[PDB]
């Protein structure tokens, strides 16, 4: 996880990397906030 | 016909989405879809 060169070294399971382009991992945007949207009702259920 | 569309399908995003527990369970199956990703990438290169 140091840098892309080390990541592609780990992906190839070798310390020397030949010339070329290698697929290593996937980029994904992590979420920032949590959103909850429930109906505005507040009457307690007749469970009791 | 000469070539077909180059499609790359990812394991962890398809089988498990963005679920860490599902990925941890998927690790038990070994390297099945390291093989799958490799095969799809090889087809992609063969098209060019
Ligand atoms: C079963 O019933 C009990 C008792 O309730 C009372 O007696 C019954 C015979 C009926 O006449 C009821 O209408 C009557 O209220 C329930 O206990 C009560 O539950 C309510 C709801 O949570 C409690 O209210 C809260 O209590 C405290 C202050 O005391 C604060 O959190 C709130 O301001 C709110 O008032 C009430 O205190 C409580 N009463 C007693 C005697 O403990 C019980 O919940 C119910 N069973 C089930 C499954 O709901």
């Amino acid at each position: 996880a140091l840098d892309p060169l080390s990541e592609t070294k780990c992906t190839l399971k070798s310390f020397t990397v030949e010339k070329g382009i290698y697929q290593t991992s996937n980029f994904r945007v992590q979420p920032t906030e949590s959103i909850v949207r429930f109906p505005n009702i507040t009457n307690l259920c007749p469970f009791g | 016909p000469v070539s077909m569309t180059k499609t790359s399908v990812d394991c962890t995003m398809y089988i498990c989405g963005d679920s860490t527990e599902c990925s941890n369970l998927l690790l038990q199956y070994g390297s099945f879809c390291t093989q799958l990703n490799r095969a799809l990438t090889g087809i992609a290169v063969e098209q060019d």
